[PDB]
Formats: C-alpha cells, structure tokens, sequence
RNA sequence: GCCCGGAUAGCUCAGUCGGUAGAGCAGGGGAUUGAAAAUCCCCGUGUCCUUGGUUCGAUUCCGAGUCCGGGCACC
RNA sequence: GCCCGGAUAGCUCAGUCGGUAGAGCAGGGGAUUGAAAAUCCCCGUGUCCUUGGUUCGAUUCCGAGUCCGGGCACCA
RNA sequence: ACAUAGCAUAUCAGAAGGCACACCCGGAGAACUGAAACAUCUUAGUACCCGGAGGAAGAGAAAGAAAAUUCGAUUCCCUUA
RNA sequence: AAGCAGUAAAUGUGGAGCCGUAGCGAAAGCGAGUCUGAAUAGGGCGUUUAGUAUUUGGUCGUAGACCCGAAACCAGGUGAU
RNA sequence: GAGGGUAGCGGAGAAAUUCCAAUCGAACCUGGAGAUAGCUGGUUCUCUCCGAAAUAGCUUUAGGGCUAGCCUCAAGUGAUGAUUAUUGGAGGUAGAGCACUGUUUGGACGAGGCCGAAUUCAGACAAACUCCGAAUGCCAAUUAAUUUAACUUGGGAGUCAGAACAUGGGUGAUAAGGUCCGUGUUCGAAAGGGAAACAGCCCAGACCACCAGCUAAGGUCCCAAAAU
RNA sequence: GCUGGAAGGUUAAGAGGAGUGGUUAGCUUCUGCGAAGCUACGAAUCGAAGCCCCAGUAAACGGCGGCCGUAACUAUAACGG
RNA sequence: UGAUAUUGAAAUUCGGCACAGCUAGCUGUGUUGGCUUUCUAACCCGCACCACUUAUCGUGGUGGGAGACAGUGUCAAGCGGGCAGUUUGACUGGGGCGGUCGCCUCCUAAAAGGUAACGGAGGCGCUCAAAGGUUCCCUCAGAAUGGUUGGAAAUCAUUCAUAGAGUGUAAAGGCAUAAGGGAGCUUGACUGCGAGACCUACAAGUCGAGCAGGGUCGAAAGACGGACUUAGUGAUCCGGUGGUUCCGCAUGGAAGGGCCAUCGCUCAACGGAUAAAAGCUACCCCGGGGAUAACAGGCUUAUCUCCCCCAAGAGUUCACAUCGACGGGGAGGUUUGGCACCUCGAUGUCGGCUCAUCGCAUCCUGGGGCUGUAGUCGGUCCCAAGGGUUGGGCUGUUCGCCCAUUAAAGCGGUA
RNA sequence: UCUGGUGACUAUAGCAAGGAGGUCACACCUGUUCCCAUGCCGAACACAGAAGUUAAGGUCUUUAGCGACGAUGGUAGCCAACUUACGUUCCGCUAGAGUAGAACGUUGCCAGGC
C-alpha cells in the first residue's frame, strides 16, 4: 500500500506516482510511458 | 467575517513577490503625437513640457496603437517593435 | 426521570440530484445535460452518448425527443433537423 | 429503565484475533501390600449458554434472548 | 519516513575479526531403593533467520528482505 | 616607630527644600481590553513612582545617504504611503 | 499640499506629488494585445474610451463613537482608636 | 486602664473562612478609566407611497454572526414573468395484485417401519413486496387567447424565538392547546359583521364627510334590526 | 515518597576540529581545483546531578479475594481441591 | 550539580593523541587532558586579644583556624502547586449521566428535484500488476436422471432451465447487445487542454463532445486520458526533497525567495480558534430568562379509583342469593407520570393547632327489593346529604400497625 | 407469388402439439495433406470435397390448450366545491387494477434468381 515515484532515466527526474501494493510484488517495477520534453517512450523505474 | 467559520482569506493561498527594481516606463501611445509639426524631434525635456508625459519614472517607452501619419523624426529611451516599424515607414530615425 | 435507552442509527447520507435536467421538446446545446442515474434507466440514442455510468449528454446540436425502442427499454435522441 | 464480563471434561481455570479444543482435581481398570490410605501406569466422555444472520467456514462478529458479578443511583 | 542490536541444541546465553560450532536447563537408556523425588553414569539431534553477490573458502563483509528491543519525536 | 586614619580650632557659603511639574531628558515599569476564548503578540514602552536641568531640553559637524551626473551637519512641516 | 505675502481677510504664487490616458504575467519582459503552452490550436483577463477637483446627502473604519448599568483586574498610598 | 508593634501578593488566628474603623473567598481612597458587556431598560415633531421574515448552509454555534432567500428606492434590458385550451414527456404514491424476496390458514399431493419432512388447488398481508398503475402537481412548446409583470447592475436595511386551523405523514398510546416535516389559509403586520364574550375558525379588506340604497356569513316570538 | 549505593546506559553548557559548502590567487579555457585568506556549517571522544538499576522503610502515602464439594435422617462445615 | 572568571605554587599518578625501537603490545619520547593530595601571599572567619572609645555595630594591626574550596557574578541542565495567567465543546422534549458529531446507500419523502426529528436499517477511513486497456470466443446457480470413491452435497455426462447465479467490497439502481467467464498481446492507471452543462450561499463537487503530440490493441471501422456506477478522505500557514529559460537590494556570485511536481496531521469535536490544556464550589458574586426545570394552576388519561357488558365455571343440584377465569366498553381528574401554556423586576414549600365550607361513589341513623333470610344477627342492591363522625402509644410525619371504647370511627375537593 | 440476404413492428409475431415435401438453394454428413486450432478431442472453429439422406434443422397448412395484447359498462382513489368532528357524507371532471366480450398462429421496406 505504498506510494512510489517512476523515474524518467533519460529526463533526470521524477515525474509520476503509483501504488505498489507492497509484498505482492516487492521487487522493482520498470514500464513504458510518456516522459515531455523528450517527446518518447523511456522506461519509468520504481525508485 | 463570517462567525467563526474562517473568513476567505484564509481558505485562498498567497503567491508572489513583487521585485526591487520594476522600471515602469511610462507608455506614451502613438496617437497623441498626431497634433504637432514641423518633425523636428521629440525629446525628454520637450515631450514633458508639451503636456503629454509627465513623471516618467524611468524611459518613454512608444506603444503603437494609433497611426503615425507624418514622416516625423523622434528620440525616445526604448522602443516597441511594431510602432518602431511606423516611425521608418514614413522616414524618421532616432537614438534608443 | 428514569435513563432512557440509547438509540443506534440516525446517520443519513447526504443526497445527490437525480432525475431529467433537459425536458421533452426544447432546445438543447452540444455539452448539456439531459438525465442522469446511477445506473442505466435510459440507454441512450442516436447522438447521444453515455458518460461514467451516469450523465447521458447530447452530443451536437438540436432539440430532444424520449422513446422507446424494446418493450422496457426507453432511448434518448437528439435531432438537430429543424 | 442504562453500559460491560461471560456460561469453556462431573469441579476449577486456559487460548478461544471465522479453516485451527488444553491443563489440573474427580471417575473407572490394573500394580503395590497383612487391609485401607497414600503412591505409579492406562483410559474416556467436554458444553464450547437458547437461536438466527455476515457465513469455503462462527467455540470466535452482530443482535431476536436466560442467569449472575462490576457501576448505576442526579436538584 | 530515520540510525543501531540481532534471530546461535526443544529453553537460555558463549566465541562467532572468510579454511577454524561451546556450555548449562530439558529428553532418552542404565544404577540406586519398599515406590517416587532427589543423586550418579552414557548419549544425541543445534539453526548458525529468507536470498544473492566480494567468494581456495561467509555462522563471519555488503545489501534485494520478516520480526521485535534502544532513540525518533523539531516552530505544520 | 615613620606616617596615615582619627582628634581639636579658624574661615567659606557650595549643597539640602519648594516648584504649573504643563513641555523635555534618562532610571524603573503593570493590567483591564482586541484577537469574538487564550500563552507569543496588542492595548504600550502608555498611566503611577523616582532622579536632573531649562526657557526651551534632546539631537549635531559624516567611519552618512546614494549608484547617476552624485551632495553634502542636526531638527521640524508636506508628499513618498 | 506645506510655506510665503494678506481686514486670525479664502486670493496670489508654489507643478514636489496624486489620479487618469493600456493592459497582461509571480517575475524577467512583452504590448493592443499578452499568459499558460510544443503550438498561429482552444481558453482567462484586456482593447473600441471619460476621467478628474470640491461639496450637500446614505453607509462603513479608526477613535469612548446612540446613552445609562456590572461583579472584577493592575499600579500608588491612608488606616490596629 | 495607660502607653507601643505587625498592613493587602500582606498581618493576626485554642482554626470558624473568623478579624482587620457598622462588611471581607482577599479592606478602603484616588489614578489607568467613559474598562469590556454577543445582556436588560431608554431613544423625544407631523403627513403622504410601497412594505417582509421567523427558513437554508456553516460556525466553542444554537437567544449571536456572514452569505443566499423575501422588501425598498435609482438606473437600465425590455417581452423573457402568471394562469388557461391543445398536444408530447419525466416518475412508481393512493389504489390494486401475488408473477418477485418474505409472512400466512385450509384440501389432495410423498418423504419411516402410526405422525413429519419438496410440490399443486382455493384463499389472504406488507414503509424497506411490485407482472400493473390513476387523480393532481412539474419542466418544454419560437404554440393561441386574455391581463401585468419579469430579469441585469449599483446604494440602504430588517428577519434567522413563530402560532392556530384544514389535510398527507413519523414519533406518542390512531393523548394533548405536544413535538417534527410537506402543503394551503388567516393572525403576526388587519380594524369591522357573525360564532354570548373569544389574536389563529366563517364572511370582507377601512383615503374622510352624510339621519341614502342593495347584498355576503349568520338570523327573523322578547331582551335585539327582520316571517308567530 | 523518602534515605542509602556505585559500576553501566541516557544527557547540557563548555573543550575539541575528521570533514563538507560559498568565494578567487592562479589556472586546463569549457571547465573543474581552489591551494592559502576570510566566512557558513560542524564528526567520533571527553563532560555531573537527575531517570533507568539494587537494597532498606508502614505510629510514611496507601492496601488488607473469589469459586466449588463433603458428616449415623435432615442442618450447616472442624476439613479438602 | 557541572563549566569558566576572580585564582596562586609543588608533587603523585591514570589517560588519549604525535613519534621512534621491538614480539596486535611495551620502553623512552613531546602535545595533552583529567585524578588524588601538599603548601601559601589572594579571598572568607557571627575568632580572641589592642586603639579610635567608656561602646557586642563598624574600620585598622597582631596571633590563630580554614584555603585555592567556598561566597560571589555569567551560561547550562534537571527539581519545583510553594506562587501566577490561564483552558476545561456542543447537541439535548430543562442539565449532568449514556450516545452522538464527516462522508456512502435505501425508507420515512405525499409518482420531478428538494424535505426534519435522540425515526427505522446497514457500511467506510481501502483493496487489485492484475480484479485496469484492447481483439476474439463461451453462458449460469439450481431440478431430475444414473454412475469407482459417497457428506444430504468434493469431479463426470444427458435433459428441462430468462436469469431464480455472478459482479473484490453494505445497500439501491443496472446487466444474458453483457457491464458476468476464459484465452493472446500491451501500458491511454498519458502530456497540454476544453465548447457547454448539472449542482450550489461560498469554497468546493462531479459529466464532458472535439482539438494537437506520442502511443497500445486491431485486418480495418474504432476503442482507451483507471476498475457496472455512488463511498475509501482534511483549507490555509510552515517546513522537506527533485527540477527551474525566473528575482537575487553598488557590479559579479552566493544565501535566500517565487513557480511546477510532490511528502509531513484519528487537526475523527472531521469549514480544522492555538505550535500546547483537566476538575469542585453547601462560602459564592454579577448580568439575564418563565426562551428552561422543582411547588401550584391548565390540557391529556398511560397508570390509579369506581362502575359495566359477555358468560365459562364454583355454589351436592341451580351461570346470575353471593363469586366471575379468558376478552371487551366507559366515567372521574384525588396518586405516579407526559407536555412547557401563565409566574424568576420572588405567586413562601411538608406535617400539626385555629376555623370552616361543599360533593355522594354512604360509615351510623330513616325507607324498601332480594336472599342458599327459623328468630336474633348477617351478605348484596336501590332512593336518601337533614344531622352526627372518638380519646391515647409510636415516628417530623402523611400513611400505617396496636390498646380501650362508640350508634359509627366514610371517601374526597376547596393553591 | 414464392425461396433466400439484410432492415423496421411493444411476443397480436414465441414456445407448445400435429401433417407435408425437395435439396435446382440451406443442412446432414466424407475426411484433415494444407489455412487455423482445440489449457484434450478437429464434436465446435477453419480447410478440402459432393456417393448418400429428408428422419432432424429451416420451410409450409391446420389447433386458441401455454404465454401475450385487449374494448363498453361498473366499483375503490382523487384536484375543485359544500356540509360536518363523523375511521364522514353530498355534488361536479378526469378514471384504472383484476375480471369477463373478444381479436391473434404476423406485418410491412429494399435487393439477386424463378
Ligand atoms: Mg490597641
Ligand atoms: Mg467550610
Ligand atoms: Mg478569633
Ligand atoms: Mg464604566
Ligand atoms: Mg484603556
Ligand atoms: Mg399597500
Ligand atoms: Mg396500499
Ligand atoms: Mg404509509
Ligand atoms: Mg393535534
Ligand atoms: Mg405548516
Ligand atoms: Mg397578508
Ligand atoms: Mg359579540
Ligand atoms: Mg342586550
Ligand atoms: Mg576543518
Ligand atoms: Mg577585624
Ligand atoms: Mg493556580
Ligand atoms: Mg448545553
Ligand atoms: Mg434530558
Ligand atoms: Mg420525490
Ligand atoms: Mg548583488
Ligand atoms: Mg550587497
Ligand atoms: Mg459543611
Ligand atoms: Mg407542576
Ligand atoms: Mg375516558
Ligand atoms: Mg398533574
Ligand atoms: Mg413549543
Ligand atoms: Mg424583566
Ligand atoms: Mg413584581
Ligand atoms: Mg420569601
Ligand atoms: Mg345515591
Ligand atoms: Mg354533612
Ligand atoms: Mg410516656
Ligand atoms: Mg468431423
């Protein structure tokens, strides 16, 4: 029931915010969205 | 105040900070220099005294919004971009 | 002067505001609303789409007309013909 | 007329936070030994208070309920 | 949301600074002696918390980790 | 014991007290009240108290203001607001 | 405005200032349009002109602010007949 | 008995909250000081025009306040306001009904080795039961007839203690001049006539004069106008 | 609560000064070191009483239980769990 | 109780740190704190003697005793009702007590919306990396009928099944085009926005066609800016972290601000007074109220006192001489209450003495019916207010029991 | 007209029964090499084909027995009026629900072939 950030790699940033439901899947949780100013798709990482 | 119930500057929040230095040109349109002649200059100590400005705090600034008409020659502090374009269009320089 | 019983509930909910908002005949706008329910008690028509569950708003211009269209079942539609 | 604690081997207590019942006193049958009392084995049935509902499932959560212990008690 | 201590026979503690696991309470079997309790021998399984990496080698050093004890706690 | 405190005579008028305490300058300094309660705050460095002078006291001759070209001791009035 | 002259004449001078002729944005800055914004897309606030000075009314704010009334608090003193 | 001491954040007390200049849970006298008061009482000359509310939301808030609601002048906009006929519509009350979850009393129906266990026929009940389902109200016709409003802006408020009747309801005991909502009327803020007198019921709205006539509600032998 | 105890945890002013930031002398000249100076911060370590810790004290403050069973007819229990 | 000043000398030690040398540990070796003592000039002696002086103060010398401690300042911790300013909520059929305080769903609510009460029923302060998006395909719980295991019912088939199942969560409204159940891929659980509406005091609150940039799924048309809806949250201020084309008080930097994204509150009394808050007054004081109680009027009759129907039964036999189970209908306004209408700018409150006055549902006396009335007594009922209705013990008593009588020791209203 | 494909019509249209045929057009089957695929099995999905069959599906003609629609009259409720404290009447408009009369075994657009 945590909150956690997604981090633009390329941006050097941060930029969203999610809900990992914790020990349901602890580990990192990396996706594909939209980051501005790059005009992409970067991989978000759980941090 | 509303009885208690906190008054509606509370609930609104602040932002904002005004400067130290906000030089406030003061904005002579372009119209009102439709009354004179012979287009000799305009000038920060004739352009005060034929009643147009008064207390520039810092730079006369010409704001176009009116029409020219005459190929007449100024000399202001700073400019704005389309009234300078009137100033040349019928002949005049200046000294910015 | 004896202590009587505690009672339990009380305890309404607020209220939300039901029913038609447009009615049968006039002359609505592209962002209106014409009904809204939480549930669906009017499928919408032709020009007329659904919002979230709720909020059946026309889609462009015209006047409205209710109908039915099963033996239950009740639509919504929007002409814009005039 | 009001808020809680609960009825947990025949006796006394235990967890009893929905899949998940324990001790000791008692009883019975052996052994002891002149005969009982001690003393030592081996055993069992509990009741999870009446009853319905959230129930994959209630000893366990609500309340239609009996009884009693803790405070009620106001000028 | 933050820094440490660690999960070391069934119970309690010990070293556990990479080659290098110990005690006592408990349990079992003998002996005692009318019968138990003491009392005396002889024994065993530890767990070095989940898991990866620096690994000739990690109970031992990092951290992906569960739980609890010591301080947090500021002028929202 | 050397001198000092101490002690004895002679001159001097310096002080003390009072003031309109109205105005001023330093020492010391509350609470009622407002915040719709109240403790930081504010009523306020206000009233009471005490000390020293004047017809006026205090300030004062830049270790200042300023940023352009600089002008210039302090006090007070109007605007900056 | 203050000041300076003047039957404590309400009139002469004084243009330091204030408000208005242009707004938008936190600000740099930009300007009849800016602002957010990748956008000339869409929006919010503007543009097309009437403000100004004095005064008679109505009402607000700061002062005790329609009058009359409390127990009660804090200073500074007078009282053991 | 005569002298003397202890003074308010204090003094004295064989302790009672007793005593301290006819007193005291903290004396008196000035000054801050016209303390504050969401609380009572009071507010002075006349006449014309229009004239409400006692509710909603939120509050250390319930007898106070702020905003919306309802009145008032001043400007504007000016057919947008009101009823009525016509058509088209939204929704599930009164009523009805047992197909739905539930409650029921009767008949035959099966479901062990002498009284009971699914279904079927004939009946009933319901705010949280509806296969049905009206009267009225309610929004809209670029609809037609009649009348007088409506809305936008800007100055000035007052109300946030309501009451009884007539009906739909909850609570109460189908009890109240009870309390709490809907919806109308009147009183509040309305005098007259009738109900014996009587704010709330029944007629009806007072600009003033007159020794004039018809009529409403209630009445007509007498008190007391009118039919023994 | 009060007295007595001395080791350990827990602390404050103060003493210490490992380091991190800002700044420019010089400098690669685009690109971070920064010596030194001056300044903003400050680490382990040391630093008592108290509180934890142990023992004593009731003519100190304070406290001084329930539930079942049993007797040569019944009754209740000297007694037992 | 510590630090540091006034505040000086000497020694013993026990240290950490800077170096050398050797076997992690010791010698010298220098910084460098402490720790015990030991002196003596500061300081203190309500410490004896002498002079000012004839004097218990005081000043000065002399001898003694303590001694770098104390006493004093400055800064820092803990103690601290001894003393001070203060807070201690509201709702409420009067108040404390009990329970409540915001959101979500029904009903009451009177066929639009709205609509209260201490009216009736339930929940929430989240959960899910797939239970979100897309493209395809499938239809249920049950009722029978038989079939290794037998739950009555854990799988398997066949047939009749309109939704009687299921939808992560409580209820209503929806769903069989599925909005239910599987299977493949993937992140639109995007960025910048928004014509116009609904609700509304305000702040908030939801619904949005379409527009650009980048996509995912699909053959394409299209769908997708979270879960079938409606709950699952908290203004401002202040502070933290990540960016920033922005300001940065001579100029250049910094420190600090502001924007944009985000975290810290059971501030749960939920529009949150503050960063931080509990009780008793019978010693009471002021301002107010019948807006709001106790006593007494008033309205009502649940209880209460009297009647009354119906008739099973008891009375050896007979329902009605007397008694009346189960059930119903009313009068009175004396008890216990309910409501808050008058009174708080005072309407004095229980018993008893004094003095009465009025009802009749009658206690005695007068008149009758009926008796399961031999007579004398007695039960029960009708008409009747003219008159009578006792002395003592007990407790404040009312009430009550008890003693001795009498023709009887009536029940009530009259603030 | 009739058979098929796609529309609209509130099941008046559908189920329930019963009789009739052919496959010129749908089916039934013949298989799985390929297109594709069954958490398994080509029954289904798809593909390749045409010897059989009208029994079944679908088509057509009867049956109102199942559901469904459904009038005229009534009665309850009810806006307005009147009278009255009665679980009320009385007068004037709208007017169901159930139940009976019954209608009903579909209708109609447009395509390609008869
Ligand atoms: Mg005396
Ligand atoms: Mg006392
Ligand atoms: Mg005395
Ligand atoms: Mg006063
Ligand atoms: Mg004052
Ligand atoms: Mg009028
Ligand atoms: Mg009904
Ligand atoms: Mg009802
Ligand atoms: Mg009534
Ligand atoms: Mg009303
Ligand atoms: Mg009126
Ligand atoms: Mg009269
Ligand atoms: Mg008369
Ligand atoms: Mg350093
Ligand atoms: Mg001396
Ligand atoms: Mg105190
Ligand atoms: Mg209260
Ligand atoms: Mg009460
Ligand atoms: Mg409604
Ligand atoms: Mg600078
Ligand atoms: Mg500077
Ligand atoms: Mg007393
Ligand atoms: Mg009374
Ligand atoms: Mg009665
Ligand atoms: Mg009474
Ligand atoms: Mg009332
Ligand atoms: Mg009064
Ligand atoms: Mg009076
Ligand atoms: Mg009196
Ligand atoms: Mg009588
Ligand atoms: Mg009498
Ligand atoms: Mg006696
Ligand atoms: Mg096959």
């Amino acid at each position: 029931r945590v909150n956690v950030t997604l981090a633009c790699t390329e941006c050097g940033d941060r930029n969203y915010i999610t809900t990992k439901n914790k020990r349901n899947n602890p580990e990192r949780i990396e996706m594909k969205k939209y980051c501005p100013r790059l005009n992409k798709y970067t991989l978000h990482r759980e941090t | 105040f509303e009885g208690g119930q906190l008054p509606l500057f509370r609930r609104l929040p602040k932002r904002g900070f005004t400067n130290i230095n906000r030089k406030e040109y003061a904005i002579v349109n372009l119209d009102q220099l439709n009354k004179f002649e012979d287009g000799t200059e305009v000038t920060p100590a004739l352009l005060v005294e034929s009643g147009v400005v008064k207390n520039e705090k810092s730079g006369i600034k010409i704001l176009g919004n009116g029409s020219l008409d005459k190929k007449l020659t100024v000399k202001a502090h700073k400019f704005s971009a389309s009234a300078a374009e009137a100033i040349d269009a019928k002949g005049g320089a200046h000294e910015v | 002067k004896k202590g009587v019983s505690s009672t339990k509930n009380g305890r309404d909910s607020e209220s939300k505001r039901l029913g038609a908002k447009r009615a049968d005949g006039q002359f609505v706008t592209g962002g209106s609303i014409l009904y809204r329910q939480r549930g669906t008690k009017i499928y919408p028509g032709e020009n007329v789409g659904r919002g979230g569950d709720d909020t059946l708003f026309a889609k462009i211009d015209g006047v409205v007309k209710f109908e039915r269209k099963g033996r239950d079942k009740k639509q919504v539609s929007v002409y814009a013909v005039a």
